[PDB]
RNA sequence: AGAGUGUAGCUUAAAAGCACCCAACUUACACUUAGGAGAUUCAAUUGACGCUCUGA
């Protein structure tokens, strides 16, 4: 059982967890977007300075396919 | 009706599909100590996914192992641009929240 | 015309410890635990007595390491919460700024040779980096003769940063030192693609 | 019910797990 | 220094519709159901506050 209280808080709670993941997604878009325009405005210039150099940009590293990275902890060693 | 300009009016299979350097097949494999973790994990990875229009076939799961179990996850991954890939591994690796194993592995 | 070929290196230390919670993450955590309760489907006491002092004799290790230090900025640890990106002092013939570690490169070595070369070139250590891709994450142009500045990108799996006393000036730069750092505004754009979170 | 024990693998890298029984400390040898 | 200039992400929309996010059903996605947040840069068609481009 449960009464009206708690009832309003997790409402508000539901709320301000929408609000802040709202923000969290649009910084996160806006990160993407910025990079993203950076990366295709270096290419640009890439290829505007070096006619030779944009056909191997392109290319992919082959050292990928066994791609591997651990992540965060809380004590490191 | 065939000679009438109409013809063809009502076909639909043509619109429906049953069956440039890219990536093959890619399975992301993610190992956790929580089911509760590698759920919401497997759900923030596929919402990236289908936000950034990667067509994603399959999230299905491996069988539970005890030597405490960890539980394991599946994602697939289909369809990778230059920079494209390096700003979606770049989003994992900055998005893994705690103690949780990624993989680029493929098929097989 | 003659030009001045120059690549560079925007290297990324990740976060070794995640960001603490924020209260509003912490209430979150309080609901969920307590809906997880509700849904949940079914001597104590002497087992949570000594379950809880084997918590309280053992020390967690400190998540922040960085309030006791305040002016370790050449350490590797200077923080923990959040990217890291080295960054050291430069002085040229006709400029001194706080350039981002550069390096010069050749037509008959690739972008990718000049990255790893630049890995090593300036820390004289064993560092061990690894790289995405050849697609780089800023271009900067500044002319006298022309020239170009490549800021690429890598990521620290482990380092054996040796001689931390550098004579260089190597100082981590999360986000909020590097406006402070480079005035130009060919060098205050790094934050555009230095992953800020 | 799940209660957030923290696990160290092998080095000493604490790591919240949601687990019954809370051991607030385990270790695999 | 000059040009294009300007509705929340998009609109030959005029304060709207698509977009967008969580909650539940989903392994999951999706659907559905419940909710949430949003703008016409400042002064009188015009000038000046901000963005993009062309230079040093």
């Amino acid at each position: 059982e449960l009464t009206f209280e708690e009832t309003e808080r997790r409402a508000l709670l539901l709320k301000k967890w929408s609000l802040y993941k709202q923000q969290e997604r649009k910084m996160e878009r806006d990160t993407i977007r910025a990079m993203l325009e950076a990366q295709q405005e270096a290419l640009e210039e890439l290829q505007l300075e070096s006619p030779k150099l944009h056909a191997e940009a392109i290319k992919r590293d082959p050292n990928l396919f066994p791609f591997e990275k651990e992540g965060p902890h809380y004590t490191p060693p | 009706y065939k000679t009438k300009p109409t013809h063809g009016i009502g076909k639909y299979k043509h619109l429906i599909k049953a069956e440039d350097y890219e990536y093959g097949v890619l399975n992301i494999h993610l190992t956790a100590y929580d089911m509760t973790l590698a759920e919401s994990y497997a759900q923030y990875v596929h919402n990236l996914c289908n936000s950034l229009s990667i067509k994603v076939e399959e999230s299905y799961a491996m069988p539970t192992k005890t030597i405490l179990t960890t539980h394991e996850r599946v994602v697939q991954i289909s369809g990778l641009s230059a920079t494209f890939a390096e700003i979606f591994l770049e989003i994992i690796q900055s998005s893994l929240p705690e103690g949780v194993r990624l993989s680029v592995k493929e098929h097989t | 015309s003659p030009w001045r070929l120059l690549g560079a290196l925007c290297l990324q230390r990740p976060p070794v410890v995640s960001k603490p919670l924020t209260p509003l993450q912490e209430e979150m955590a309080s609901l969920l635990q307590q809906i997880e309760i509700e849904r949940s489907l079914y001597l104590a006491q002497d087992l949570e007595d000594m379950w809880e002092q084997k918590f309280l004799q053992f020390k967690l290790g400190a998540r922040i390491t960085e309030a006791d230090e305040k002016n370790d900025r050449t350490s590797l640890n200077r923080k923990l919460d959040r990217n890291l990106v080295l960054l050291v002092r430069e002085k040229f013939g006709d400029q001194d700024v706080w350039i981002l570690p550069q390096a010069e490169w050749q037509p008959g070595e690739t972008l990718r040779g000049t990255a790893e070369r630049t890995l090593a070139t300036l820390s004289e250590n064993n560092m061990e980096a690894k790289f995405l891709g050849n697609a780089p994450c800023g271009h900067y142009t500044f002319k006298f003769l022309g020239a170009k500045v490549f800021f690429f990108k890598a990521l620290l799996l482990t380092g054996d940063f040796s001689q931390a006393g550098n004579k260089g000036h190597h100082v981590w730069v999360t986000k909020d030192e590097l406006g402070d750092y480079l005035k130009p505004k060919y060098l205050a754009q790094v934050r555009r693609f230095v992953s800020d979170l | 019910r799940l209660y957030p024990v923290l696990l160290v693998k092998q080095d000493g890298s604490t790591i919240h797990i949601r687990y019954r029984e809370p051991r607030r400390m385990l270790a695999m040898p």
